[PDB]
């Protein structure tokens, strides 16, 4: 009755385990930093970010505020807002190494 | 690398060959042909040269073959059934009236089990079925006595019925089912009996299954189909192609899915699913391919080779069980009808021309640019028509959006909102002169109220009925009618018509005159009778109206 | 039309874009607005349209005057207008100035 | 081309037949055949097998007239045919018919020995029955027969020649005319007459029961349909002078009408919409079969002589689609365009469907429409005539229809297609009532309008 | 309009009503340049509270992953013209996310110029195309002789709007993007900003050479990180300004408390006699007044042996015990960190005293027992 998918279910191995990581309260945002230097390690070194950032804009519906109302929202305001504080903050230690275009779609939002 | 090829091309007619009649079959590489003409042919597959050619009478409707003896059976139209020895003691050769066999004449298919024999036989109202023996040892090439005979009472009378054998596990040119199958179609009886099973194809479409054990009778004894036949499913088109399929397959394969098709494209496979009571039940499934289904084939592993009058396209049932949709390639081949299918995959088939055909399926500097430039002129090519494609649908989406407005003005004009909103019609009277005599005029103004725009397709007609009581003597000029093509009016926008109604004969007005309007949509103008009327007002014009003062 | 007492939607005439015999003949087989204008003396106009009907001396009496035959002379009267665009009997536009 | 020393082409069974007379030197020159076939893997055609003929007399003048694939009337096989000339200069023309087999091996089957040297149009046609013609006197020979027989009817040209169900052989030479070839002498439902002064060569696709479905072109460089003789989708050609229309199937409904012009040069124009989709020059010939083995046509354009004295070099081979052959990585892209090349074919194929998805939608429309307003005939029958400048249309009532009871009216309207201007159109309207044989008794009804004609003639015409 | 007799004609043309009373509409609905058919039952009043709604499975394919969505949405949407939108709406989500199924490119303009224009370039450049043709991958020289690679993510028209860049080097890529700009154009562009980056890339190449660079392996193009080792059991990582590569980095030290200590003071010493003139390492050597080690251990340099959840050794006592059953992770963990990670997955399923589940940095089936 009550099962739901994590809102990162479809995703590429890597990010998913990103924002897996970054779930896990303030200590989210270090863990996010040493999660890339434990997948600089690994085979897929390149974190192609504007995969993530075109992902993190993409919608899907959700029906909340009345009993009866359908709205489209982003990734960003879906995934846990625990990880949206940690994301922005680990995008301004990362803010040199992005493409602005994927960048300026998240901060429209 | 052809995968293709050509042995033969034949006598065709204007358009092609019609299809149920002409037939293909390979033995080993030796196949056999008939092109619905009194004619078969016998080709050498190693060697596109004819073997052998038979002269008939009278269009040969059908064969069939057995291999251990090396003798076909052949169903002449208005003659009987004449079998061909293929050891067969110019390369054209007269069938002499000895190979004849059950001259019944009025036989319209035959088919074949082990040492039994199958016709279907028109007669009055009612067709039948017998069953006859067909002499075991080597002999004189006998039919032997009638074993039975039944009346498909069911069926009531271009496209021939068909027959096909089903034999169940245990127990030969037919099809085996699977015991689960087999025993969910027929039932515990032929299952017990290890009995064949006989399906007939009906033009009706109706598709017949008799038990052929449970056939056998006499003069004292006659088969009493209520009983003795029965009926699987009645697909309301008639029926071209009857098999069976090894779907999940994980020289005798044991299928688990029935195979019908249809002229018009209904196919029916059906299934065993034991599910959801602890009970076996069966899996219907009736698909909608395209067109004219022109003949069918299986290849192993549930791929059903069929064709209608654009091409040659192939179903995938192979995997609740089997499938939702059977989405349908292509293969970029033609209609081919008369298809056969070797299973090794190469089939063989007879094109709509006349085409004795095999179908075999399955870096360079410079000549690869060259590749490219072949790529590219082909894509252009193709473009071009794509374009052309677009625009028809355009003009057909303007269509349906013109018609929208149509349906939404027809609605609103027949609904009674209790005030005559969307359009109105008023006709309002006047005195004029003309010459030297005061002419009585009728203005009808249009007008749109609503925000619906009355586009082309639109006419409206006026009539102008006189005084009433049809009498004695039918008057010179009973009514008169105007009809005026209404073009964009658009919301707010108007029209006006003046008419006579006056004396313009003998000073002879005769008042009670209603003048009515119509509107009337034609569906064409845009690209059983056809259009629509819808009233609109009818004012009566009295001489209150047609004083002066 | 444009001009007239009632503004009335009254649907535009548009004189017929051929001949019937011309289209018949088609169909068997198979750009600046040109002027004209007059000067003339305001003492000739003054003493000829003296008997003064009223209103403004010139332009607006010169047009009451050339269409004191047509029947909507009293609408120009009323709005007195030294410029107007009518139709014609085969359905093209003229402009007249005064 | 007809010499002792050249050739002519043809095409069999997916290949490519080449008949030349070669002069051997003892004895007469001899009929070589090449039978070619397309490689694929070379991108060139070769020598599959050969076929040789030996004639015998020591006269010059042998001569191809022409070649085709015919159906033997004994066994129901296309077999390639080729008519050989022999001139003795004798005032005399021997014409060898000749049948080639699946062996590379020949067989007489007419001599037929004329005087007179034979010209425009020789038509050969199924049983192999060959058809002439000098002053306008058409005579034709079956091998059946083995004699020359007279046509009994007198026409002009010989339009169309060819085999109909219930028939059995058929002559169009004058639109009217419609010949047996057993009886010498239907013309009810070919072409207008009105048509039958500019079509200069037809060529039949569907005969069905008498309903023929028919193009045609004209010396006006048109291309038309006809469904009962109803003028549908006209075309324009390019070029000028046109000479015939062979047809290509090349896929699913990709039909096109590749014709062949005077002028060496062709067109291929689509049907589903009468449009030029491609034009070439220079054209020494064309063909039109699966060269490839694809399972559906291409067409064979051949370029001119003047390049080489030698014949299949400069080819073109095409579908007018995907099949394209003719006479540092950038490997990468391949595979991605080929994924296109599909993509549009597929595109392609399914627009056709969603296309007829809404033509369906559209009929089903109209009828609910017309159920959305709401058996017995009220009427019989429409019937109209024409009185000097007067059109009278009337109709016949039934019984259900009670004038007593029912006032009634008869309009006319006009095809706003045809009418693009606002004409009111008036309609009279009388009723008839006449008693048949009085001296139940049967009265009959009859309700009909009145107009005027010169007005709806505007157009030529109108509906 | 307001009312849904104009304004639903405005909003759906293609639906025509084939009941007068209009209970029954069909045919096609509208989204991005395409036409589905629709088939949409009401009852005999205008209540969506019960409707019928069929489709085409193509339509159906479709909206998979949406079909409570639109149940909820017939039971909860007020009007017809409303659950239009709202239908519409969800259908142009759907298409937009599926976006591999969907891009039929104009070809006269797409792949025609693209070859004209990869013909610009010269055809050395090119290393990879996609079959659908969407990305490619190009390649470019340094004056040093380093290859760096450029990605290009196109859409349905490439020469109108700008291509998608996707680019290693740190500082952000500047692309000016006209409809007359072309793939030489940015190409060039490309060519300025590696030829520009000269410096910063000779400081990272003589580093990886001359060095024991430990912790980023393969370095990318884009890191600006080095954790150096020296010595044994200490380290120090280096965060390097691009702009000013040779001048002074942010740094600090990792290892003995002990040891560092000196390090640190000497350095706070020493650190006035930074000289951008001299190398980053002919600073770091004069400077800390130390030679390195090139490669002290070379195969053995370090596996990172910590909680690779919170990247600790010493979690209140607890060591990296916990291993993944696979060669290629291998990666320890924490008792806690590991426990409270799968409790959590939908994946994990837990026995009497057992945890079986998916390894965090492989998804392979790994046991953990409290
Ligand atoms: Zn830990
Ligand atoms: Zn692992």
């Amino acid at each position: 009755e009550g099962v739901e998918p994590a809102p990162w279910a479809q995703l590429e191995a890597p990010a998913r385990l990103l924002l897996q990581a970054l779930q896990a309260g303030p200590e989210g945002a270090r863990r996010g930093l040493g999660v890339l230097r434990a997948l600089g390690s690994r085979g897929w070194e390149p974190f192609d970010w504007g995969r993530l950032l075109e992902a993190l804009c993409r919608e899907e519906p959700v029906v909340q505020g009345p009993d009866g109302r359908l709205e489209l929202k982003p990734l960003l305001l879906r995934l846990p807002r625990i990880c949206q504080r940690n994301l922005m903050s680990l995008l301004m230690a990362v803010r040199p190494s992005l493409p602005e275009s994927g960048l300026l779609s998240v901060l429209q939002i | 690398a052809p995968r293709v090829r050509y042995l033969a091309g034949f006598c065709c007619p204007l358009g092609g060959l019609a299809a149920g009649k002409p037939r293909v079959l390979c033995h080993e590489a030796e196949v056999f042909l008939s092109t619905g003409s009194e004619l078969v042919y016998v080709y050498d597959q190693e060697g596109g040269l004819l073997t052998a050619a038979f002269r008939f009478p009278d269009q040969v409707w059908h064969l069939e073959l057995l291999a251990p003896r090396r003798l076909l059976y052949a169903l002449c139209a208005r003659r009987g059934l004449y079998c061909l020895s293929l050891d067969h003691p110019s390369p054209v050769i007269p069938v002499d009236p000895d190979a004849c066999i059950l001259p019944d004449a009025a036989l319209c298919a035959f088919t074949l089990l082990d040492s039994v024999l199958v016709t279907l036989v028109q007669g009055p109202a009612r067709w039948k079925m017998q069953l006859f023996e067909q002499p075991c040892p080597g002999e004189d090439p006998r039919p032997g006595g009638q074993i039975g005979e039944v009346e498909l009472s069911s069926y009531t009378p271009h496209f021939l019925p068909v027959l096909c054998s089903v034999s169940p596990s245990g127990s030969s040119g037919g099809f085996t089912l699977e015991d689960a199958l087999f025993g969910l179609l027929f039932g515990a009886d032929a299952t017990l009996l290890q009995s064949p099973v006989v399906l007939c194809g009906l033009p009706d479409g109706q598709l017949c299954c008799v038990i052929l054990k449970a056939l056998v009778t006499s003069r004292s004894a006659p088969g009493d189909p209520n009983a003795l036949v029965k009926i699987l499913h009645h697909l309301e088109e008639p029926v071209i192609f009857i098999g069976a399929l090894k779907t999940e397959p994980q020289e005798d394969v044991h299928c688990d899915c029935l195979v019908a098709f249809g002229h018009h494209g209904r196919m029916l496979a059906i299934k065993a699913s034991w599910d959801e009571s602890g009970k076996l039940v069966p899996e219907l499934r009736e698909y909608c391919l395209p067109g004219p289904v022109l003949c069918a084939a299986c290849g192993g592993g549930g791929r059903v080779y069929h064709s209608t009058p654009s091409d040659l396209c192939v179903v995938d049932l192979s995997r609740q069980p089997e499938e939702g949709p059977g989405g349908l390639p292509p293969m970029l081949c033609p209609a081919s009808l008369n298809i056969c299918s070797v299973v090794s995959t190469k089939l063989l088939a007879l094109s709509a021309k006349g085409r004795l055909m095999t179908c075999s399926l399955d870096m360079t500097t410079e000549s690869a640019g060259q590749k490219i430039k072949e790529l590219l002129s082909g894509i252009g090519n193709i473009s071009e028509r794509v374009s052309f494609l677009k625009k028809a649908v355009d003009q057909r989406n303007k269509a349906l959006t013109s018609l929208n407005e149509a349906m939404n003005v027809s609605c609103a004009l027949l609904s009674s909102g209790t005030g005559p909103r969307p359009i109105s019609c008023t006709t309002s009277t006047t005195w004029s002169r003309l010459q030297t005599q005061d002419v009585l005029m009728a203005t009808c103004v249009l007008e749109n109220s609503s925000s619906f725009s009355l586009d082309q397709g639109w006419t409206l007609c006026i009539q102008v009925l006189t005084s009433s009581c049809a009498l004695d003597l039918d008057s010179a000029c009973s009514a008169i009618t105007y009809t005026i093509p209404v073009d964009q009016l658009g919301p707010g926008a108007r029209r006006e018509v003046t008419l006579p109604l006056g004396p313009g004969e003998n000073g002879g007005l005769d008042l009670p005159v209603t003048v009515s309007c119509t509107l009337f949509y034609s569906l064409r103008e845009v690209v059983e009778q056809e259009g629509v009327c819808l009233p609109l007002s009818r004012h009566t014009v009295d001489m209150l109206q047609c004083l002066r003062f | 039309p444009g001009l007239a007492p009632p503004h009335t939607r009254a649907p535009s005439p548009l004189g017929p874009t051929r001949d019937p015999v011309a289209t018949f003949l088609e169909t068997c087989r198979e750009l600046p607005p040109s002027v004209a204008s007059i000067k003339v003396s305001a003492e000739l106009l003054r003493a000829a349209l003296k008997d003064g009907h009223s209103g403004v001396p010139l332009c607006c009496a010169t047009l009451q005057w050339l269409l004191a035959e047509n029947a909507a002379v009293d609408v120009v009267r009323a709005r007195a207008l030294s410029s107007i665009q009518g139709v014609a009997p085969d359905g093209a536009n003229v402009h007249l100035i005064v | 081309m007809s010499s002792n020393e050249q050739e002519r082409l043809l095409c069999y069974n997916g290949e490519v037949l080449v008949f030349q007379l070669s002069k051997g030197n003892t004895k007469t020159p001899i009929l070589h055949v090449r039978r070619m076939v397309f490689d694929r893997g070379t991108k060139v055609f070769v020598q599959k097998s050969t076929g040789f003929f030996t004639i015998k007399e020591e006269n010059s003048h042998l001569k191809i007239m022409c070649c085709n694939c015919v159906s033997d009337f004994r066994t129901g096989i296309n077999l390639p045919y080729i008519v050989i000339e022999k001139n003795k200069k004798n005032n005399v023309f021997e014409y060898f018919l000749l049948i080639l087999h699946s062996t590379n091996k020949f067989e007489m089957r007419l001599s037929f020995k004329l005087g007179y040297e034979m010209k425009d149009g020789l038509r050969v046609l199924n049983g192999p029955l060959i058809l002439w013609r000098h002053v306008k006197a058409f005579f034709f020979i079956s091998s059946q027969t083995g004699k020359v027989v007279s046509v009994s009817g007198n026409f002009s040209s010989i339009q169309w020649a060819g085999e109909i169900e219930n028939l059995g052989m058929v002559l169009l030479g004058l639109k009217e005319c419609c010949l047996s070839e057993e009886e010498c002498t239907s013309d009810i439902y070919i072409i207008p007459p009105a048509y039958s002064s500019v079509v200069t060569y037809v060529h039949i696709c569907a005969t069905e029961i008498l309903r023929i479905s028919l193009i045609a072109l004209t010396r006006k460089n048109q291309l038309i349909s006809f469904q009962n003789g109803t003028p549908k989708n006209v075309c324009q050609l390019p070029f000028g002078d046109p000479c015939a229309v062979q047809l290509m199937d090349s896929g699913g409904g990709n039909l096109f009408f590749v014709v062949s012009f005077i002028s060496n040069n062709a067109c291929a124009v689509w049907k589903e919409s009468f449009q030029v989709a491609a034009k070439w020059e220079k054209l020494s010939l064309v063909l039109i079969d699966d060269f490839i083995g694809s399972g559906t046509e291409q067409v064979l354009l051949l370029f001119k002589d003047s390049l080489n004295s030698d014949c299949l070099t400069s080819f073109k081979i095409t579908d007018l689609g995907k099949i394209n052959y003719s006479s540092e990585n950038r490997y990468l892209v391949v595979p991605p365009l080929e994924t296109g090349l599909k993509v549009c074919f597929s595109s392609f194929r399914e627009l056709r469907q969603h296309l007829l998805l809404k033509e369906k939608i559209i009929s089903k429309s109209y009828k609910a429409l017309i159920n959305l307003v709401q058996s017995e005939q009220l009427v019989e029958k429409i019937w109209y005539r024409v009185i000097d400048d007067s059109l009278v249309v009337g109709v016949k009532t039934t019984s259900s229809l009670k004038l007593s009871l029912n006032d009634v009216t008869l309009s006319l309207l006009m095809d706003q297609a045809h009418d693009s201007r606002f004409r009111l159109l008036k309609c009279q309207n009388r009723v008839i009532k006449l008693s048949t044989n009085p001296f139940k008794k049967e009265c009959v009804q009859i309700i009909t309008a009145v107009t005027s004609l010169s007005p709806l003639l505007t157009f030529s015409k109108f509906c | 309009m307001a009312v849904t007799e104009a304004s639903l004609l405005r909003q759906c043309p293609l639906l025509l009503p084939q009941n007068r009373s209009k209970t029954v509409y069909e045919g096609f609905i509208s989204a991005q340049g395409r036409d589905f058919h629709l088939r949409i039952v009401l009852p005999e009043d205008l209540q969506l509270k019960n409707a019928r709604l069929l489709c085409s499975w193509q339509l159906r394919t479709i909206l998979s992953g949406y079909h409570r969505i639109v149940q909820q949405r017939m039971q909860h949407s007020p009007d017809l013209m409303s659950f239009m939108m709202e239908l519409k709406m969800l259908l142009e989500v759907a298409l937009k996310n599926r976006q591999e199924l969907y891009a039929l490119p104009p070809p006269p303009q797409f792949y025609s110029s693209l070859i004209e224009e990869i013909g610009t370039l010269g055809w050395d450049k090119l290393v990879y195309a996609d079959t659908c043709f969407s990305t490619i991958k190009l390649k470019a020289e340094d004056a040093s002789g380093r290859e760096h690679l450029i990605t290009l993510k196109l859409k349905a028209k490439y020469p109108a709007e700008s291509p998608d860049y996707f680019v290693d080097f740190p500082v952000p890529f500047c692309a000016s993007w006209t409809p007359q700009s072309s793939l030489i154009s940015i190409y060039s562009q490309f060519l300025a900003a590696i030829e520009s980056l000269k410096a910063f890339w000779d400081v990272m190449d003589e580093i990886d050479e001359k060095t024991w660079v430990l912790e980023p392996e393969k370095p990318p193009r884009s890191a600006t990180a080095r954790r150096i080792a020296l010595g044994n059991n200490v380290s120090i990582n280096i965060e390097v300004d691009p702009r000013h590569p040779t001048m002074l980095p942010e740094c600090f030290f990792l290892g003995a408390d002990h040891v560092v200590k000196p390090l640190g003071i000497k350095l706070s010493r020493n650190i006035h006699l930074w000289d951008p003139e001299n190398s980053v390492l002919q600073n770091l050597k004069d400077v800390l007044e130390i030679d390195f080690p090139a490669r002290a251990i070379l195969e053995k340099s370090d596996f990172t042996m910590d909680c690779g959840i919170c990247y600790a050794y010493q979690l209140d006592g607890t060591i990296p015990d916990q291993v993944c059953d696979n060669s290629q992770c291998g990666q320890p963990f924490h008792q806690i960190c590991l426990y409270e990670w799968l409790r959590g997955l939908l994946t994990s399923r837990q026995s009497f005293n057992i945890i079986f589940g998916e390894c965090p940095y492989c998804s392979k089936p790994i046991t953990l027992k409290m």
